[PDB]
């Protein structure tokens, strides 16, 4: 488990339906919502990954052993039956070992490309910024639309912010 | 001013089991286990035979109820729940042996024995229990053998046949078991019964056993019937006295096919490579809960109803 | 002014298997294979019958052994080691696949054959073998006939047993092989012996033969037992010369129940779903390594001593 | 792997037996411990998770087909011992990958409860306070007992005390 | 002034499967499926037994292929494709229970039952089928009992092995089933022939039966094995009057082997545990694709080429 | 998985050839590279953990005839028990190979964080991160304060004043 999902994040975005991941602002302006794309994708593409390995078909032939319409001889009959019982007990577990631990692991997953997407604007507003421990960064100079969309860009220069952010933050 | 992260939620989410928690709410899953399949045998694709009331073991020997079914070539083969193997009483030894290998095959031959009999034997026997078409028959592929002249021994037999193919061949024959002392003599004579099966891989003794007083009991007339395989450039001879069923014809099964046991009806136009007692199944999904028995390439059978793959992110609504 | 973070840690660490780590050391663990189990069959909740020296196929039959065995009902049903199929020695057909098919019953039911013989009979042959009162006896569920007057042929019968019930009956009989010509022609004359049985889904032969062997419990002669089930309205009958061992009562098998083959004593205040022949298995883990022979619900045998499942944490001591 | 229990934390404490994870604090008044019961009981829970999965295993029903006390026909008789045989090396197999997965998982399950606690505390000190490489925060302003437990609490306003904070750190 | 991280990479990687990816490239992988294995048997370290063109069968009856294998002691014993068991023709009772007990076992002795028959009796019978020294001979370890006055009937017999040995023995015999009518009453005389075999735990009778048949080795007639085991301390009687094929010495399977059906040569230089119809499987894999059926201890067959197992890293080379 | 590997960093470093993780640096003086022991180690003890249990390894005799025929009922039985047996071991072979893969990459993402986080709680206030894997330093640091980074004998304390008024005009 990584720390966002479930987790420093208090809850999900009901209303973002463009994206699993996603940037929420706030400016002089009012309010702004978008969807952070390669992250989603990264995450859409781990879980198609993994559904096509579930849907993997190559397949054994198999005839039967047993009749339906006719009585077959008694010890030959309980060989068989106590096999297949065998070989689908063992299916039984594996089909829930399978979905358990897949299961486990796409949720965490998420939850790490979440942190990454997290991180990575942390790197970028560098100084300019502190965060406020809910998944917020505080942004210490004015940022209009078009600089929010800097940041989510990921083409936000923090040198050019820097002397403004460094003594707001200090004063 | 400031720039937040987060991530979608969804109103109603999907339960979901992991390593750690059972009932986990995730934003999405789906189902890794098959539960409905088709009702109907889907055979487009397949060169398949119906037999209908016709159950494998009458296409060797020619039950009436398999006239149509005598030979054939077909990828499926598929036997229905009350077919017909015999007109008149008896059974197969090793049936379920013999069975199986016609249900794996991909077709069958029929090759004629040749046997000739002499002139005290009646080879044109029938019986009333084996109807055809109205009128008193026998099974197709063999010949019930008796006395031309009632009461007086049935002379002293041999028969050959002889498998010049390239390819072994399945040979048939019955025994017939008379009701009483009194039919075994009028159509055998009075004599010791003996019949001879001996082949270079493959020998045998039978003796009829009469049974006695009424038809009503468990001891009446009855043709049981026996079997071997015959190798390619290798001959089987019949010594006989009077009670030997005798094959006019032999079989060659050819090839290989899948053999299904249902009741389902035939669908044309749909495909399947997985069938069951009661259907196909048309399955992308690895597992499958609808029957236990299965033949062809089938999803594994599982004793789940239900078991979810998560294809999303925990679900965290506000 | 500090604030440090840490987590615990234990002088005594526990060693578990990681993919990555064949000695890795955590705050704890616990197993996950069974080591241990119960040393009695725990039969709390559970109808059940504890043959002792009877053995199954004795019950069917009658052997002294199993005289308080001869009917009753069951969901669990015990098989001992000591256990006694045979007082007047012999073998049986198909013998394990009967025993299976008692062992796993729910009970047995007896119903008389109704078999009556006329004055050249004597039924009640009797035997110091199958001793049942400080006297000589022989099996409950059959009669030893031989000839009324000594050295006289045993004469021509026929008898037949309807079933007449709504499911099927298991009827049993033997054929008594003599150990001298001498003894043959005492009990049954010095005719040729024949007896031939047969139904609608059963006919067979059987000619007592004479021949000297090693005694077993005081008897150089042998009685081969055979069986077949008759299906409701069917009938089957005996045609016999002598050397017959007919049933007086035949079985009726009745639903279902597990067999077990044990060493353990019964303990009825003991619950358990799980059996071996040492006894049983309760827990709630998933493996276990008493034994691979296993009746019931169990956890799989697993060839291993020990697997410990981490509880915690990796373990570092200060 | 994640940085922390068996990585830049040198040690565990075996004086925490209040909880598995936890804080000690040395401050003016003395030195103090204390177990964080939010961050423990999230390990803990999972493990139990595992655990009722593991004993969560309801059963088929098999019968005898070897005869404990008679001879069983030969040929069919080792069918028998080579499909038992076969079906016992499949279990050995499961049964020591699950324990082998399970623990891997466990560990870093572990790990991670903990980092996410020391991450927690991070975000809450916010300028006040600077990393040590070991899991230690140097805290720049005088924090009092009830001020130490106002951290643990997840009540502390950095707020108040980031001026004081701020200088101390700079001078 | 600054510090950069990083980690390695190849110019060339390898593709691996994953969970999430069917073509992840990492910097190194290992094969966890055997490929190749051995055209030869591996026999160092095994005293073993080639049964050459001796059927297993054939041992315990003593036919002339086997007359080096009537004996021995073994760890592995070797079976060939076209094995001979029967000289005079015929077939066994349960034969594949006998043939995989043999093959189970590690070794066979040879006890004589010690049976002599009256002055009536000719027990040295001999066929052109069974041949040693290019001349008519017999199984070895059985005896082709006849009148040894042609037409006349054969004396009413007895015989009886006892087993005075503390382990179970395997006794065979045959019953001769004649071609022709003439036939059998020249050999066994006109009389009703009837065998029969008992001992405390094993009883069957047998009736000779005469019968047209192809010819096999030059003969229609037919010879029926049969065996059973014989308990400690238990005897076994044979009561006959023409048509036994007499048993002169009983067999006793010795411990424990391994069997092998292979047509590989042997090689004694190179040791294995695991085998298959061509030569051995040598590897410390798991997973094996050379064959689903194998002895002895084995990767587990899989119906696979190749499993990558990444032994590296994510490859991210330079653009 | 871990931010760094296929992630903030944008790609391996061929060059490196003595070890899986790394040190690059400039600085007055010129440029070097090192490879950094203890997270290589680590990884690859781990890697070679996954392959000691991979080789780890019951006697099996034949139940099936080579050169005889077998009896066509228990053939078939025996023919459906194999197979069963064999789809089950191809499907545990591919989970295996697939679920370790995956938990090899990571690991190995894994180590890579954890050198650098250590490496940033080393630096502490003197230097800050660029987001692709390297730390602007705001001191004068030479190849000895260099190997003092790698060894992680660094005292930040040294050069934290310098560096602070750096980080602040
Ligand atoms: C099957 O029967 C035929 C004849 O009944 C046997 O064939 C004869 O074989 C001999 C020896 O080669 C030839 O000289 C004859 O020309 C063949 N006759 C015919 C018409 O085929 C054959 O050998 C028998 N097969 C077996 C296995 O006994
Ligand atoms: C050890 O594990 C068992 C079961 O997981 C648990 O009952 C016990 O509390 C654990 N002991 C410790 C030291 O926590
Ligand atoms: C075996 O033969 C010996 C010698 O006649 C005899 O003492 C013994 O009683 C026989 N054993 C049995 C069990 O019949
Ligand atoms: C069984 O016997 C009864 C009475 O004779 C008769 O009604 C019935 O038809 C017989 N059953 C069969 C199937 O022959
Ligand atoms: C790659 O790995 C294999 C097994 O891990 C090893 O034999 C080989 O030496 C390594 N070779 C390289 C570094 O390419």
């Amino acid at each position: 488990l990584f720390g966002a999902i479930a987790g420093f994040l208090e809850n999900g975005w009901e209303g973002m339906v463009d994206g699993w991941y996603g940037f929420r602002h706030q400016n002089a302006q009012g309010t702004g919502q978008a969807a952070d794309y390669k992250s989603t994708q990264a995450a859409i593409d781990q879980i198609t990954g993994k559904l096509n390995r579930l849907v993997e078909k190559t397949n054994t032939e198999f005839e039967s052993i047993e009749s339906e319409f006719s009585e077959i001889e008694h010890q030959i009959g309980n060989v068989i039956n106590w096999t297949k019982d065998s070989i689908t007990d063992i299916w039984t577990y594996q089909a829930e070992l399978l979905v358990a631990m897949e299961n486990q692991h796409t949720i965490d997953m998420a939850d790490s490309e979440m942190l990454n997407l997290y991180e990575r604007v942390r790197k970028q507003l560098r100084q300019n910024a502190e965060e406020d421990g809910k998944g917020c960064f505080e942004i210490y100079h004015a940022c209009d639309d078009s600089c929010m969309e800097s940041i989510r860009n990921n083409t936000y220069d923090h040198s050019q912010y820097r002397e403004e952010a460094l003594l707001n933050r200090l004063n | 001013d400031k720039i937040c992260l987060g991530h979608h939620a969804v109103a109603n989410g999907t339960i979901v089991k992991t390593l750690t928690n059972e009932q986990e709410e995730v934003t999405n899953a789906t189902e890794t286990v098959e539960s409905t399949g088709i009702n109907r045998l889907c055979m487009k694709g397949r060169k398949h035979k119906d037999l209908g009331n016709c159950h494998p073991i009458g296409m060797l020997i020619g039950t009436p109820a398999c006239d149509l079914h005598l030979t054939g070539m077909w990828d499926t083969l598929i036997e229905r729940e009350n077919a017909i193997a015999y007109c008149y009483p008896g059974a197969t030894v090793n049936v379920e042996a013999l069975r199986q290998k016609i249900m794996e095959s991909g077709g069958i031959n029929k090759i004629s024995t040749g046997f000739t009999y002499g002139s005290s034997i009646n080879s044109a026997g029938t019986t009333r229990a084996c109807m055809r078409n109205g009128g008193n028959s026998f099974y197709a592929e063999l010949k019930w053998l008796v006395s031309k002249s009632a009461g007086q021994n049935f002379p002293q037999t041999t028969n050959t046949y002889r498998n010049t193919d390239t390819a072994e061949h399945l040979i048939m024959w019955g025994i017939h078991h008379p009701s009483s002392t009194q039919e075994k003599n009028t159509l055998y004579g009075t004599q010791s019964l003996s019949i001879s099966v001996g082949s270079s891989t493959y020998r045998n003794n039978f003796v009829p056993v009469v049974g006695a007083r009424p038809q009503v009991n468990g001891l009446s007339s009855r043709i049981d019937f026996h079997w071997t395989l015959v190798q390619p450039g290798d001959n089987i001879t019949f010594s006989h006295n009077g009670g030997l069923i005798a094959p006019s014809r032999v079989s060659k099964l050819i090839g290989r096919g899948l053999g299904i046991q249902s009741d389902a009806p035939i669908d044309n136009n749909c495909e399947s490579k997985c069938f069951w007692r009661g259907g196909s199944i048309n399955t992308r999904l690895p597992f499958q809960n609808l029957s236990p028995r299965t033949v062809g390439q089938c999803p594994k059978y599982v004793n789940r109803r239900s078991l979810m793959l998560a294809t999303g992110m925990r679900n965290v609504p506000e």
